[PDB]
């Protein structure tokens, strides 16, 4: 009868919480009011849509404004000395030496500098001019747009699908690894190999007059004939020119492994040569399960069949299907893990090695990248962790999962908290402790008592990929091993002259203070894996609060009795998870800037010698790289640094309001409002107006989502704010 | 008691006003130089904020040896009267000038004080009696809450006020000192030269402390360099203690942000590992009561926050 | 409102009704238990659901639980 | 004067009229004193008046 | 047998407080308390502040229940008195609320049935599996 | 300075101003 529409027990508060939780319940589509299964898919599949649209928007608005705002063409001229602009700044609150000071590249008025890398990425696929990105604007915008029209499309009862095609399984994973995954790499290696290649080789390549173009001079004979090599006849020289004629091949697709020299990236021949060997891959693996011809697996039988003999793994997977069907957090939570893993699996490997020309050069741009993609790697991770409990309250068949390996999972799950729990001991005892030793050393002056374990196991690795510096002589490293002498005329050359050049990233020097850190790392790890499935595991039930699973998977507690029931839900599980995903990324980020602060300072010495002791990361890392930053103004005057320092302060600011709702709770603030309905209820004049809904504190759990918020927006900020303006 | 409601309702008010109107000037005055406006900023320079009474004040008490306390030769103090005294080349005492830094930093210790009397009034006055809880008095002076019923009763008892009075109370007391130190090594302290003075930290005071800017930097910063470096020297265990203070602050935080329904269900699972062993407890292990939690946490957060400022000043001053 | 229920487990020993501060318990006849009494939640509407109810119980698992639900004027402590 | 503010404050009266005045009017206030571009007024439409500052890798 | 009366008697000695009605009492429900005190001694008043009882009947007036079953468990521990008391609608009707049925709800009194009594153990709870495509919850089955 | 000069302070205020009065209706009532 009023918003919220969807639900008549929150539409009936009285009160200001109505609101709230209105806000809160909205996307929670198995808890409105007369919700079925169908509703339930369809309104994800148009949400779906949704979040399309607002992506290719997005998209469309970056490309908009850097060809609307920014010095494309000035860049492509000069890419080494000139500074990506991201958009322009129409700010009427500037004062005049602000104006000033805002004004950097070649811009007619303030100016912001792009550290997104998307200046590098366009420029390497073959964008060229302002015109490119307008066209592209334009295309996607209509994606959008398209995007929009499909979501409310299927939603007339003539389009709307049935229930058994969302439980299709087979059909879209065919559909998805064939096309999806197959077809759109096969097609992008199509733009590489007929826009990128040609415009690296200095030939620009349009709509206009591609069909006019032969990519190769010898080109389609090769394909149908079975003489794939002549694709690989004559790769771009070691000394090309990116984007230019000079020194460039006729190569289409090769294997040859380490950077393009001056770019410092990896070689679109390779590039191409990968994505079409994948498409490959993708395009035969999609053939794999049953559906309307006869042919094809089945998944439920696949996954019946797998249970080892005598019982070792219980019934194994039986049952499995339909409680993976059924359950759709249950996918979530498997997309958001793997997801999660893959976005540090990007970040990881697009540092050490980049793919991008004249990328790697830009210092700011990667620790902005790196940082991104593992803070949100995170926060998927937690989701995934949180999406596993709802599984285990809302979705399970305790019946029809009976003694298989999920059943037996939950049967001895003291066990793996337990070992998770000394794990996670062991790691923050042993680390802290060699730490606060190595400071103690340090203090007293005596560095030499330090205790510095070498990474002999990473330095193993290290020597068996070739790098030679350790010594061992192993695989890739031993020029006498059979592994050396099979590749050594196929990509190793380009390989093993990279990874030996320690002025690039790709797998940096390792001593005893990457020891230290990796274990911090570890700590990391396990005790927020420690959370989050102790959190999973006893969402159902536990000794304290057998009937746990009868409440669902946010509740404020069960009450003061019995000892106090604070933080026993779920949910809570997964809010205390978030803090720890915030400090072990935290290590890591900072791990990943220093180490490379310092490679790019010219004094590795730097990192290795201050590195083995926390104060110096507190003097070495924080107090020294934030000299510039805190200086953006002082009582004297001003520079560019201005914005980041506002931001760093802004952000320190959120981040202790945070504190404020998370210590403070709530029977304080209700009576403090208690005395205020009053207060206003016999004030005179005042007394005129009055509230139509009700005053009331925030709830528990709004509290604990209200602190997590701020906490979580406060440390990205700050951080951002300091890695930026510490990088430029 | 049969007013209390319009006292409390008044502290309220009169704390957002002297909030707003106290960090709300730090907040302008940080935006203001953000912008390039400095002539729109709260100092000396551009915006004046002048302390006319205690200069008035300053001024009788200098004079008074004169009318009003004639048997009395100098004046009390130094900080008053004029006659900068020295003793071994270093500044003993000296006038202290008061400017619109000193204006501001006055109105956020009335603040924070004026907030501290809020909880803690509050927490003496509904002590046994609100409108939430009528019958708040027999269930103790402490105690934890009375369920999640009413909406959630959180923090209801007159120890957790006690409890986040010590919160203010801790963030009002170091304000104080850190207005302390900077006022001191900047518009006082120092050297003695050529019938002049070179102060430690050079009169930075009254154009730096009127920006949040300026505190993170020119004090917190610079200064914390002789406590970052201490290692190699006597001043080393300051440096221990520096960071020993941070660890203990922090760890606070855990008792803080947490409740004990999650740690006994741990409990439940480290005392499950006991058992298979045959090495379980007859005193049956139990997580802290959500009261214990937050006297931890508070016990914790004041130890680390006032070690760490210990180590600074100490350190510092010192070196 | 809160839901508040009563399970068979229940003695009798009327420590429910005796604790609860907003009158939503009572005890009825029975023929299940030694007391000859158990406990019934007639008054849900004016429950608040602060849980003195549970604390109270003594039965191994508690025959008395709170479920917290749509919550109205009454169930949210308000006197304005 | 009862009159004089009677007459003067009756067709303004409607609640429905205001949604439609106030708004779309009040927009036409901000759209006229907002594009109305030169330094007289406020330091921004004046725009940079000096030449362009050096960078830190020897950028325009 | 009978519901009590709802006639006019003086409320006892007090100067006045801050903590009692407020908006609520005139467009929503307001509560009313009655006994029969004996002698004039002094109570706590729910709602802050010192207040002496009068001998014969005292009624007082309150905004929620929770402020009535304070002090009528203050008047009946304390001073071994014994109250009645009910609601109040702003268009003139009353709720007779306490004692419902004339015996406290503590000791057992015949006519009054069972309600939201689940017949089983809390562990032979179904799944919340097996209470979706509803607006059910998983204890009323 | 065309453009931009209508765009910001319409982004600005006129966005939010017609947004929070339009949500709050569809709040309350
Ligand atoms: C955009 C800007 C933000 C604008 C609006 C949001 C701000 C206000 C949010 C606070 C409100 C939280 C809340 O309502 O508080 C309570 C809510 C809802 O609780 C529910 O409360 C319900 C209330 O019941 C009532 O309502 C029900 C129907 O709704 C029924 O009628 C029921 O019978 C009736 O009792 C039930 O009790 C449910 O059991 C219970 O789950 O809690 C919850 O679930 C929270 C809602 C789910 C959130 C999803 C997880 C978010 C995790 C984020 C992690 C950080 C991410 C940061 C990334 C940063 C990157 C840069
Ligand atoms: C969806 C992505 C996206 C994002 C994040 C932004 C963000 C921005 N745009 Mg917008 N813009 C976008 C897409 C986007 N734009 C698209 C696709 C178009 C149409 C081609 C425009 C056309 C546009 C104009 C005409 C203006 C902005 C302006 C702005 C700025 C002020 C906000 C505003 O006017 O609204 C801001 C940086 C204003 C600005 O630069 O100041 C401005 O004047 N934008
Ligand atoms: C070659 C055919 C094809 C292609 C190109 C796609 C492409 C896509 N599908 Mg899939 N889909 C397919 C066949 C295909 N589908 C079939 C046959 C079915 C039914 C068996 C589905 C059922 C399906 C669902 C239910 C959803 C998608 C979704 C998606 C999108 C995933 C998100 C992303 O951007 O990555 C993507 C555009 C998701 C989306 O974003 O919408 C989504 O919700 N698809
Ligand atoms: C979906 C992507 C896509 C599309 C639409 C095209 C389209 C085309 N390609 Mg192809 N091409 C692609 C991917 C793609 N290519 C990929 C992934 C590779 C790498 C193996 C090549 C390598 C390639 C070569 C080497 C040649 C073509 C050529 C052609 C043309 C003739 C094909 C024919 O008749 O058989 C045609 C316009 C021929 C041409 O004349 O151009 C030609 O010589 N293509
Ligand atoms: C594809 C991504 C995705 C999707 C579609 C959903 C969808 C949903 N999530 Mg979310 N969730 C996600 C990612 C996602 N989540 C991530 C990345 C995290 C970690 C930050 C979380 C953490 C999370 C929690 C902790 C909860 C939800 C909940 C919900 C539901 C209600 C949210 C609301 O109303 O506000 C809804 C079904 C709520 C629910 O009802 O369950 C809830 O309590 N989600
Ligand atoms: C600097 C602060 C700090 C410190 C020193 C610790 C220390 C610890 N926490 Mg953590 N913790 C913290 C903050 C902190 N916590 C915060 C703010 C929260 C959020 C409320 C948590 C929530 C938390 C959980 C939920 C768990 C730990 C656990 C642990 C232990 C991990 C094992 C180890 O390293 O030894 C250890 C005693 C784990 C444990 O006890 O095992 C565990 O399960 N902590
Ligand atoms: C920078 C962080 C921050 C900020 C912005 C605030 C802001 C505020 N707090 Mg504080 N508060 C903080 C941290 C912070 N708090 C922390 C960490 C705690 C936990 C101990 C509290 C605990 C707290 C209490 C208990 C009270 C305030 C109060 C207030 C308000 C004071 C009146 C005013 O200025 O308006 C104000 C909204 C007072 C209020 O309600 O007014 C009040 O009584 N705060
Ligand atoms: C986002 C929308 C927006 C818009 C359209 C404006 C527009 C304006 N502001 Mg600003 N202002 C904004 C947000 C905005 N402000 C915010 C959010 C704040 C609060 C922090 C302020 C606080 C503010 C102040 C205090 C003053 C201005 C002033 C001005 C004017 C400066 C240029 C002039 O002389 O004419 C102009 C009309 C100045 C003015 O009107 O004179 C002025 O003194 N603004
Ligand atoms: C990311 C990016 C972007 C976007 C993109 C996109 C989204 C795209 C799409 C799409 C596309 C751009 C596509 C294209 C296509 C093409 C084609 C497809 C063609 C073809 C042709 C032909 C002639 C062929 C034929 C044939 C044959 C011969 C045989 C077999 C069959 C067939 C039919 C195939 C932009 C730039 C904005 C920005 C930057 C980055
Ligand atoms: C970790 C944690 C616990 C669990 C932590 C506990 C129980 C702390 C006590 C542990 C110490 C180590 C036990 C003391 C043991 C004796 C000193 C004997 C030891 C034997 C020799 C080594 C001396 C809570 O109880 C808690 C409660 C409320 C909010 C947050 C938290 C919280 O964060
Ligand atoms: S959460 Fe607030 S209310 Fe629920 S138990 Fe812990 S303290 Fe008592
Ligand atoms: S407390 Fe548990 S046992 Fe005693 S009466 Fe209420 S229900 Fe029956
Ligand atoms: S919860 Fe508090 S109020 Fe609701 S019944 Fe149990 S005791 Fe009486």
């Amino acid at each position: 009868k009023l918003f919220p529409k969807f639900s008549q027990g929150l539409a009936q508060d009285p009160t200001t919480r109505r609101i709230w939780y209105g806000l809160a319940m909205a996307h929670d589509f198995e808890s409105h009011d007369g919700m079925t299964e169908e509703n339930l898919y369809q309104k994800i599949f148009a949400s779906h849509f949704g979040q399309l649209s607002i992506i290719f928007l997005w998209t469309s608005g970056n490309l908009f404004h850097v060809a609307w705002q920014g010095n494309f063409e000035q860049w492509v001229t000069d890419p080494v000395h000139i500074r990506p602009i991201a958009h322009a700044i129409w700010d009427p609150h500037f004062g005049q030496p602000a104006v000033e000071a805002f004004t950097r590249g070649g811009a007619s008025g303030p100016v912001n500098i792009s550290t997104s890398g998307v200046y590098q990425w366009w420029y390497t696929i073959g964008m060229r001019t302002n015109q490119d990105l307008y066209v592209g604007s334009v295309f996607l915008a209509l994606v959008s747009a398209i995007f929009l029209f499909a979501g409310w499309l299927h939603l007339q009862p003539n389009f709307q699908p049935s229930l058994s095609w969302f439980k299709d399984a087979e059909s879209r994973l065919n559909h998805h690894l064939s096309g999806l995954f197959g077809v759109s790499s096969l097609a992008w290696t199509g733009h590489l190999v007929h826009v990128a290649i040609p415009e690296s080789r200095g030939q620009h390549v349009g709509w206009d007059n591609f069909l006019s173009v032969l990519p190769h001079p010898q080109g389609l004979t090769p394909f149908f004939t079975g003489n794939w090599a002549a694709y690989a006849q004559s790769p771009d020289t070691a000394s090309h020119v990116f984007g230019t004629a000079q020194g460039s091949g006729q190569a289409i697709l090769t294997f040859l492994g380490g950077f393009h020299p001056q770019t410092q990236s990896l070689w679109l021949t390779d590039m191409a040569h990968h994505h079409l060997a994948i498409a490959v891959i993708f395009i035969v693996a999609g053939h794999m399960y049953r559906t309307n011809f006869g042919i094809g697996h089945r998944m439920q039988a696949i996954l019946e069949a797998h249970t080892p003999p005598s019982g070792s793994l219980g019934a194994g997977h039986k049952g499995l299907f339909d409680t993976v069907n059924n359950s759709l957090h249950f996918q979530l939570g498997l997309a958001l893990a793997s997801v999660g893993t893959i976005t540090s699996l990007v970040a990881q490997h697009m540092y050490s090695l980049p793919p991008y020309a004249f990328q790697a050069i830009d210092f700011t741009t990667q620790a902005a990248l790196y940082t991104h993609h593992q803070y949100i790697a995170g926060f998927i991770m937690c989701g995934a962790f949180a999406h596993g409990a709802i599984f285990f309250i809302r979705d399970y068949d305790p019946e029809q999962n009976k003694g298989n390996v999920l059943a037996r999972m939950l049967d001895h799950k003291e066990a793996l908290i337990s070992h998770l729990s000394w794990v996670s001991l062991f790691l923050g005892f042993h680390t802290l402790g060699l730490y606060v030793h190595n400071d103690v050393m340090q203090a007293f002056g005596t560095p030499e008592k330090q205790i510095l374990i070498e990474p002999v196991f990473a330095q193993w690795i290290q020597a068996a990929h070739g790098k030679a510096l350790y010594g061992f002589d192993f695989l890739l490293s031993s020029k006498t091993s059979a592994a050396f002498a099979n590749g050594q005329s196929l990509w190793l050359p380009g390989w093993l002259d990279a990874i030996n050049n320690n002025q690039n990233s790709l797998f940096l020097t390792i001593g005893p203070g990457d020891f230290l850190v990796h274990h911090a790392i570890a700590l990391g790890l396990h005790t927020t894996t420690l959370i989050l499935v102790k959190g999973a595991l006893d969402a159902r039930g536990s000794k304290l609060m057998p009937d746990k699973k009868d409440f669902g998977y946010s509740f404020p507690c069960d009450g003061p009795g019995r000892g106090g029931t604070c933080d026993i839900s779920a949910y809570d599980a997964f809010y205390l998870a978030v803090f720890w995903m915030l400090n072990t990324i935290g290590w890591v980020t900072f791990y990943w800037h220093w180490k490379h602060l310092t490679l790019w300072q010219g004094n590795v010495a730097q990192f290795d010698e201050s590195s083995t002791y926390l104060m110096g990361w507190l003097r070495d890392y924080l107090w020294l790289n934030s000299s510039q930053l805190i200086n953006g103004y002082n009582p004297f005057g001003m520079n560019s640094l201005s914005v980041w320092a506002w931001t760093f302060l802004f952000g320190h600011l959120i981040y202790a309001t945070g504190f404020m709702f998370l210590i403070s709770w709530r029977g304080y603030w209700q009576e403090l409002i208690e005395t205020l309905v009053w207060a206003h209820e016999k004030t005179p004049l005042a007394n005129l107006v009055y509230w139509k809904d009700k005053p009331v504190a925030l709830s528990i759990v709004q509290a604990r989502l209200v602190g997590l918020a701020h906490f979580s927006v406060g440390y990205i900020f700050t951080y951002a704010a300091f890695l930026i303006a510490s990088t430029s | 008691i049969r007013h209390r409601d319009a006292i409390i309702s008044h502290l309220n008010w009169v704390c957002i006003f002297l909030g707003f109107h106290s960090f709300g000037l730090y907040i302008h005055n940080d935006t203001m130089s953000a912008l390039g406006r400095p002539q729109d900023m709260f100092s000396d320079t551009a915006i004046q904020l002048q302390p006319v009474f205690a200069q008035w004040i300053q001024n009788t008490h200098f004079l008074a040896p004169q009318l009003t306390a004639p048997n009395a030769l100098a004046a009390t103090s130094l900080t008053w009267g004029g006659d900068l005294v020295a003793v071994g080349g270093k500044v003993a005492m000296m006038p202290i000038s008061l400017g619109t830094s000193d204006f501001m930093v006055h109105h956020i210790h009335a603040f924070t004080i004026h907030v501290t009397v809020l909880i803690l009034l509050k927490g003496v006055l509904f002590a046994r009696s609100s409108r939430l809880i009528p019958d708040k008095a027999n269930l103790g002076f402490r105690f934890p809450c009375d369920g999640p019923g009413r909406g959630g009763t959180c923090q209801v008892s007159a120890w957790d006020h006690v409890f986040l009075g010590l919160f203010w109370m801790y963030n009002s007391l170091s304000i104080v000192i850190f207005h302390f130190s900077w006022k001191m090594q900047s518009d006082v302290w120092g050297t003695v030269t050529a019938s002049g003075v070179s102060h430690i930290t050079g009169g930075n005071f009254a154009q730096s402390a009127n920006t949040i800017n300026g505190w993170l930097r020119d004090f917190l910063w610079a200064q914390s360099s002789q406590v970052i470096q201490s290692y190699g020297s006597a001043l080393s265990a300051y440096g221990l203690i520096f960071l020993g203070a941070h660890f203990v602050w922090a760890f606070s935080l855990m008792f803080l942000f947490s409740g004990r329904g999650y740690w006994q269900e741990l409990i439940e699972s480290i005392v499950w590992a006991h058992n298979k062993l045959k090495v379980a407890p007859a005193i049956q292990p139990r997580a802290l009561s959500i009261t214990q939690g937050r006297a931890v946490g508070v016990a914790h957060y004041l130890l680390g926050g006032i070690a760490t400022t210990w180590s600074f000043f100490l350190a510092r001053i010192i070196s | 409102a809160h839901i508040v229920k009563i399970y068979d487990t229940c003695i009798g020993c009327t420590q429910c009704v005796r604790a609860c501060p907003l009158d939503v318990l009572e005890m009825v006849p029975w023929d299940g238990c030694k007391a000859s009494q158990m406990a019934s939640a007639p008054r849900t509407e004016d429950c608040v659901g602060c849980k003195r109810c549970e604390t109270a119980c003594p039965t191994d698992f508690l025959s008395v639980r709170v479920y917290l639900g749509s919550e109205s004027t009454r169930s949210m402590g308000l006197s304005y | 004067q009862a009159k004089f503010f009677t007459q003067a404050t009756d067709i303004i009266s409607r609640r429905e009229s205001l949604r439609a005045l106030v708004a779309l009017s009040g927009i036409a206030a901000i759209v006229t004193y907002g594009l109305k571009a030169k330094d007289a007024d406020l330091p921004i439409t004046k725009g940079p008046q000096t030449t362009g500052e050096n960078g830190k890798g020897g950028s325009v | 047998t009978v519901p009590t009366l709802n006639p006019d008697t003086p409320s006892p000695i007090f100067g006045g407080s801050t903590g009692g009605l407020l908006r609520k009492a005139q467009t929503e429900e307001f509560y009313v308390i009655t006994w029969e005190a004996k002698k004039e001694q002094i109570f706590e008043m729910p709602t802050g502040g010192a207040a002496i009882m009068r001998q014969g009947p005292n009624l007082l007036k309150f905004g929620k229940k929770e402020q009535c079953l304070a002090l009528t468990t203050q008047l009946r521990n304390k001073f071994k008195l014994t109250p009645c008391f009910y609601r109040v609608f702003p268009d003139g009707k009353v709720q007779y609320l306490h004692p419902a049925d004339g015996v406290y709800p503590e000791k057992v009194n015949a006519g009054r049935v069972g309600a939201n009594q689940n017949m089983r153990r809390i562990g032979q709870n179904v799944n919340p599996i097996k209470v979706k495509f509803s607006g059910r919850m998983m204890s009323p089955a | 300075s065309w453009a931009p000069s209508v765009f910001v302070p319409l982004t600005g205020l006129v966005l939010p101003a017609i947004a929070m009065a339009t949500l709050f209706v569809y709040i309350e009532k």
